[PDB]
C-alpha cells in the first residue's frame, strides 16, 4: 500500500547505496570464470579421450 | 559552557565541563529516581577538585539537595562550581506525569462519574429494549430485498462457473491442436517457436491484465472480480438499489454489535469495551 | 481437627469452621465450638446482589483517580528501571545481529555468484566447444531438478521457498548459534524487551481517564 | 464507604474471583479427556499427510529418472523433447483445474493444511469424536480465562491487592 | 514494485516542493485521534451527555 | 520478519533431524527404479517391432 490506516504516507523505501554497479561487478568476473572453468574442463576431456566432439 | 542537556531515548545527560580536567563530561541521569544530591554525590566522585558545588535557582535561592530531578528539569537552572555559575536551560517538555494538585474541573467530573453509575443501569436496559425491537424491524425490513439478492447472485454465480469451465476447455483445446501438429501432420522443428511464442505472448498478456486492472493475475481474485463484474451488471438490469441493502446489512450489522457489546456486561457486571 | 491430627498451614479459613477444632496455646487446649451461619436466603438474595454491586461502583468511581496516579509513577520507575537494566545487554545484541548479517550477505552475494558462473558455464560450452543440440538436456535437467529442490525445501523446512523469508530463516538459524557461541542468554533479554512493552502499553492505556477523562479500554 | 464496610463488599468481590477461578479449571476439568484422544487423531492425520509429502517427492525423482534415461540411452533428445514440453503443459493444466475444482489456489503450504484437515475430519468421524463439544469447550475457556484477565485488571480496582 | 516506485516518485517530489511532510502526517494522526476520541464521548451507550 | 511486537527475538527455526540424508535417501533409490522402468519399457516395445527409431 501507500498511506497507513490514517491518511498518513508511508516513508520513503530505503536504497542499496550503487546498487547496479555492485551487482555488476560480481555478475561480470563470475561469469568470466564460469566460460574458464568450462573451458579448461572441455579441454581436459578432449585431451584424454573421453569425449571428443565429431 | 554546559547551557545545554541532551535528550537520549527519554533521559537525559548533562555536559558539564569539570573543573580541574578540561573535558565535557557526559552525565546521564534517571529524572524519577535521583535526586539532586545524588546528583552532586556522583558528581564530584569524578575530580575531586571541587571545593564548592551547588544547584540554584534563576531567582537566587538555593536548591534543596532532596528535590528530584524530574522537578528540577521543568524550568531552567544554574550550577554554580567553584568559580563559575553555568547558567543551564534544558529543552523544554510537554508532560511526563499528569500530576498536579486538585481543581474544580476534577470535583466537577467526580460528580458526573457518580452521577453516571446511579442511573447507567437503568439507561443502559431502556437502551437494549429498543435494540431489540430495532433488530427485529430492520430484519423485517430487508425481507423483500434478501429474495432478489439471491436470485442475482445466483445468475452472477452460474456465470462465473462457465467462465471458469471454459478455460479450461480452451487450455485443454490449445494441448490437442499443438499435439495434433507436432506428430501427425508436421513435425517438432516446425512447431517449437510457436509454442515458445505462445508461451511468451501467455507471460505478455498476464502483464497487461496487471497493467489495466491495477492488481497482479492470480486466480481466486480474478474469480472474484469477474463475479463482482457479472453481479454489479446483472442488479443494474433488474432494478435493485444496493445502496439501500448494503446500508441495511451494515446498520444490522451495527445494532448486534452494539447489542452484544452491553449484554455481556449486564451479565459478568464488567464495563463494555 | 477434633479427632487428633493437625491442620496444614495454608489452609483456608471458610475451610475451617464447617466442623469444630482445638486450639493449642502453650500448655492450654480450647475446644473452639463455631456456630452455624443458616442465613442462606435464595430469595430476597438476587436483590440484595445488585446493591452490593452497585456500592462497588460507587467505592470505584471515588477511588480511581488517585489510584490511577500511582500506578501512573509506578509504572514510569518501573519503565525506567527496566532501560536501565536491558542497557548492557543491547550492546552485546547488536553485536551478535552483525556478524549475523554479515553472513546473511555472503550468502545472498553468492547465490547471485553462483547463477552468473552457472550462465557463464553454459554460455561458454553452448556456442564454442558442444553444441546446442547437444546442450540443451543439460539446461532442461538443470531446470526441473531446480524444480525438484524447491519443493525438497518445503518438505523439509514446512515453509514455502520465496527469497525473504528464506532470507528471515537463515538469519535466524545464524543468530541463534551467534549467540550460543558468545554465550549470551536470550530468554533473560526477551523477557525484559517485553516486560518494557507491556509496561508502556498500560501507559498510553491511561491517556483515556487522565487526558480526555474518559473510560479506559479493557485488556483486548 | 460506610456501606462498603457493612455490606461487606471486599469478601463479596473475592467471592466473585473465586467463582471464575472455579469455573475456569471446571472448565479444565471436562476437557482434559477429549485432548486425549485429540492428540491421537492429530499425530495420526500427521503421519498420513507426511506420506503424501514423501510420495510426491518420490513420484518427481521418477520422472526425473524416465525422462533422463530416454534422451540419452535409447533415444535422442530431437524424440523426447515434445514428450517433456507437453507433460510441462499437463502440469499447468492440472494445477489450474485444481483451482476450478477447489477454489483456492494451488500452493504448497495451503495445499498441505487443506489435506491435513481432510485427514483429520475424516479420522474424527471414524472415530466417532466429539467435536463440537470441543470447539464449545475451547471456546467458552477462552472467554473464561478472558473475563479473569480483565477482572484482575492492575489498572482498576476491582479486587483489593491485600 | 509499483507501490515502491510510487513511494520514490512522491518522496522525491515532496524534497522538490519542500512540502513539510512530518507535520501534514502529525496532522493526519492527530485528527483521527481527534475523532476517535470524539466518536467515543458521543456514545449512544454511556451516558456523557444530557439532553438525550 | 526477525523480531516480535516488541524487540524480542523469534525462536531458533525448527529443522529436520537428517534433513538432507531423509531427501537424498528418498531421491536416488527413486531415480534408480525410474531408470530401470523406462529402460524395460523401451526394451520390451523395442522387441515387438512396434517403435524402432533407427
Ligand atoms: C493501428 C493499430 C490499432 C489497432 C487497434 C485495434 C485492436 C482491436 C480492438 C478490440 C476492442 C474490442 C472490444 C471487445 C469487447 C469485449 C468484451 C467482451 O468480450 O464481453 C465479455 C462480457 C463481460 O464484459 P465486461 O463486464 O466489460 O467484463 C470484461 C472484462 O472483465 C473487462 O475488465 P477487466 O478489468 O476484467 O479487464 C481484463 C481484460 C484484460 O485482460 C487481458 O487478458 C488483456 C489481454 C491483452 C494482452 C495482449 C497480448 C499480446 C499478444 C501478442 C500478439 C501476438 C501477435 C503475433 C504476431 C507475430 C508476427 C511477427 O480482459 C478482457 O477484457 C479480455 C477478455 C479476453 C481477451 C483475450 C484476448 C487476448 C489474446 C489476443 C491475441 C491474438 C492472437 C492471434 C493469433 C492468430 C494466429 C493465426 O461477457 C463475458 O462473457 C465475460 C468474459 C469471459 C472470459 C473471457 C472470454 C474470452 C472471449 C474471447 C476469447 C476467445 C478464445 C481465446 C483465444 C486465445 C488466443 C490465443
Ligand atoms: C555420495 C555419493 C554421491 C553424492 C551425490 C550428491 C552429493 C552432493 C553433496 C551436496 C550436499 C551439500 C553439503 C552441505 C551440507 C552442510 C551445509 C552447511 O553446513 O552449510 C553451512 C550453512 C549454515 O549452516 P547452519 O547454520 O548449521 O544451517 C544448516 C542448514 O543451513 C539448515 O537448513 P534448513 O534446515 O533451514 O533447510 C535448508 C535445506 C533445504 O534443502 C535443500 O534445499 C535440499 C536441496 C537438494 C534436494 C535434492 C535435489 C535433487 C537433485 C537431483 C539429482 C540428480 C543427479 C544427476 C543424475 C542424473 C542422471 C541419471 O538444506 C540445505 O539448504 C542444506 C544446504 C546444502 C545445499 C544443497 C544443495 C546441493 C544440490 C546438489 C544436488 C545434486 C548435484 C548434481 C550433480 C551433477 C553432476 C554433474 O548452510 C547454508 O545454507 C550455507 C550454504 C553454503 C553451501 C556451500 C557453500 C560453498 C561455497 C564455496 C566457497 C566459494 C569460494 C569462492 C571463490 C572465489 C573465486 C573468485
Ligand atoms: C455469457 C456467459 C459467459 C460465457 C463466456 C465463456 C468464455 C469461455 C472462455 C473463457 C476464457 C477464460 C480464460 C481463463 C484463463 C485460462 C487459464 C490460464 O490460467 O492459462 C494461463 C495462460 O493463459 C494466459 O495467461 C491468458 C490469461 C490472461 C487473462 C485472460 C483474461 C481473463 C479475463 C477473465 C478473468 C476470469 C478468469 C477466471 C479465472 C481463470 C496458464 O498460465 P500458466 O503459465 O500455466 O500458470 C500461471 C499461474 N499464475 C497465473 C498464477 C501465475
Ligand atoms: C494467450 C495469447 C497469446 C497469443 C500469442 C500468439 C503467438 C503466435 C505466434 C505466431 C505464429 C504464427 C506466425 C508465423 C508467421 C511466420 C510464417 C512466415 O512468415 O514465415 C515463413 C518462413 C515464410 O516467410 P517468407 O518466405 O520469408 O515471407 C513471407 C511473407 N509473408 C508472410 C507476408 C507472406
Ligand atoms: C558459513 C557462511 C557461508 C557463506 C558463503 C556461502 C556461499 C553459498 C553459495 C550458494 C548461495 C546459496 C544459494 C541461494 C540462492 C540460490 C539462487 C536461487 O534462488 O535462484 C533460483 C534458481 O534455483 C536454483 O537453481 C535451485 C536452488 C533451490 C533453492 C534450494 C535452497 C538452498 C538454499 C538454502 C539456504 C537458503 C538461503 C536463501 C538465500 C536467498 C531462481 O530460479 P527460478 O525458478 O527462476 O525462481 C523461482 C522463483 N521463486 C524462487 C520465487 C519460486
Ligand atoms: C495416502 C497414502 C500415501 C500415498 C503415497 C503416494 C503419493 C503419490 C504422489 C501424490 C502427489 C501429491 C503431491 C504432489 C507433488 C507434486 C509437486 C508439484 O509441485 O510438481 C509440479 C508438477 O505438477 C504435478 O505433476 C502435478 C501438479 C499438482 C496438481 C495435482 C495436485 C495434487 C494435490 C493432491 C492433494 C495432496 C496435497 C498436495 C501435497 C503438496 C512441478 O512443480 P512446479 O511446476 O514448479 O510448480 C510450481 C510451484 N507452485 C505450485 C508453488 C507454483
Ligand atoms: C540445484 C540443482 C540440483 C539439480 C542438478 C541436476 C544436474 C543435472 C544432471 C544432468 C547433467 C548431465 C547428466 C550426465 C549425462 C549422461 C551422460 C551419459 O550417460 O550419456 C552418454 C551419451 C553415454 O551413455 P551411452 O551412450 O548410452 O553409452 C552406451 C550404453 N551402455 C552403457 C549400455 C554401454
Ligand atoms: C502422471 C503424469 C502427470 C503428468 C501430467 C499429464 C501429462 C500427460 C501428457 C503426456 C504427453 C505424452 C504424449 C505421448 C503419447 C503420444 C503418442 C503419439 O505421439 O505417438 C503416435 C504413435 C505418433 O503418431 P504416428 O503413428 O507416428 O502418425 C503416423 C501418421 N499417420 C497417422 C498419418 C499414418
Ligand atoms: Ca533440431
Ligand atoms: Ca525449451
Amino acid at each position: 500500500v501507500i498511506v497507513t490506516r490514517s491518511g498518513a504516507i508511508l516513508p520513503k523505501p530505503v536504497k542499496m547505496s550503487f546498487g547496479l554497479l555492485r551487482v555488476f561487478s560480481i555478475v561480470i568476473p563470475f561469469l568470466y570464470v564460469g566460460t574458464l572453468i568450462s573451458k579448461n574442463f572441455a579441454a581436459l576431456l578432449e585431451e584424454h579421450d573421453i569425449f571428443v566432439p565429431e | 559552557d554546559d547551557v545545554t542537556v541532551v535528550y537520549q531515548n527519554g533521559l537525559p545527560v548533562i555536559s558539564v565541563r569539570l573543573p580541574s580536567r578540561r573535558e565535557r563530561c557526559q552525565f546521564t541521569l534517571k529524572p524519577i529516581s535521583d535526586s539532586v544530591g545524588v546528583f552532586l554525590r556522583q558528581l564530584q566522585e569524578e575530580d575531586r577538585g571541587i571545593d564548592r558545588v551547588a544547584i540554584y535557582s534563576p531567582d537566587g535561592v538555593r536548591v534543596a539537595a532532596s528535590t528530584g530531578i524530574d522537578l528540577l528539569l521543568l524550568d531552567d537552572f544554574k550550577l554554580v562550581i567553584n568559580d563559575l555559575t553555568y547558567h543551564v536551560r534544558p529543552p523544554k517538555r510537554d508532560l511526563l506525569s499528569h500530576e498536579n494538585a486538585a481543581t474544580l474541573n476534577d470535583v466537577k467530573t467526580l460528580v458526573q462519574q457518580l452521577y453516571t453509575t446511579l442511573c447507567i443501569e437503568q439507561h443502559q436496559l431502556n437502551k437494549e429494549r429498543e435494540l431489540i425491537e430495532r433488530l427485529e424491524d430492520l430484519k423485517e425490513q430487508l425481507a423483500p430485498l434478501e429474495k432478489v439478492r439471491i436470485e442475482i447472485s445466483r445468475k452472477a454465480e452460474k456465470r462465473t462457473t462457465l467462465v471458469l469451465w471454459g478455460g479450461l476447455a480452451y487450455m485443454a483445446t490449445q494441448f490437442g491442436i499443438l499435439a495434433r501438429l507436432t506428430w501427425w501432420e508436421y513435425s517438432w522443428d516446425i512447431m517449437e517457436p510457436v509454442t515458445y511464442f505462445i508461451t511468451y505472448g501467455s507471460a505478455m498478456a498476464m502483464y497487461a491484465y496487471f497493467v489495466m486492472t491495477r492488481q497482479e493475475y492470480v486466480y481466486p481474485e480474478a474469480r472474484d472480480r469477474q463475479y463482482l463484474l457479472f453481479f454489479h451488471k446483472g442488479a443494474k438490469k433488474s432494478r435493485f438499489d444496493l445502496e439501500k441493502y448494503n446500508q441495511l446489512k451494515d446498520a444490522i450489522a451495527q445494532a448486534e454489535m452494539d447489542l452484544k457489546r452491553l449484554r455481556d456486561p449486564l451479565q459478568v457486571h464488567l464495563p463494555l469495551r | 481437627s477434633p479427632d487428633g491430627v493437625r491442620v496444614a498451614a495454608s489452609t483456608g479459613i471458610d475451610l475451617l469452621l464447617l466442623d469444630d477444632f482445638k486450639l493449642v496455646i502453650n500448655d492450654l487446649t480450647y475446644h473452639v465450638r463455631p456456630p452455624k451461619r443458616d442465613l442462606l436466603s435464595h430469595e430476597n438474595a438476587a436483590t440484595l446482589n445488585d446493591v452490593k454491586t452497585l456500592v462497588q461502583q460507587l467505592y470505584t468511581t471515588l477511588c480511581i483517580e488517585q489510584h490511577q496516579l500511582n500506578k501512573e509513577r509506578e509504572l514510569i520507575e518501573r519503565l525506567e528501571d527496566l532501560k536501565e537494566q536491558l542497557a548492557p545487554l543491547e550492546k552485546v545484541r547488536i553485536e551478535i545481529s552483525r556478524k549475523a548479517e554479515k553472513r546473511t550477505t555472503l550468502v545472498l552475494w553468492g547465490g547471485l555468484a553462483y547463477m552468473a558462473t552457472q550462465f557463464g558455464i553454459l554460455a561458454r560450452l553452448t556456442w564454442w566447444e558442444y553444441s546446442w543440440d547437444i546442450m540443451e538436456p543439460v539446461t532442461y535437467f538443470i531446470t526441473y531438478g531446480s524444480a525438484m529442490a524447491m519443493y525438497a525445501y518445503f518438505v523439509m523446512t514446512r515453509q514455502e521457498y520465496v527469497y525473504p523469508e528464506a532470507r528471515d530463516r537463515q538469519y535466524l538459524l545464524f543468530f541463534h548459534k551467534g549467540a550460543k557461541k558468545s554465550r549470551f542468554d536470550l530468554e533473560k533479554y526477551n523477557q525484559l524487551k517485553d516486560a518494557i512493552a507491556q509496561a508502556e502499553m498500560d501507559l498510553k492505556r491511561l491517556r483515556d481517564p487522565l487526558q480526555v477523562h474518559l473510560p479506559l479500554r479493557q485488556i483486548g
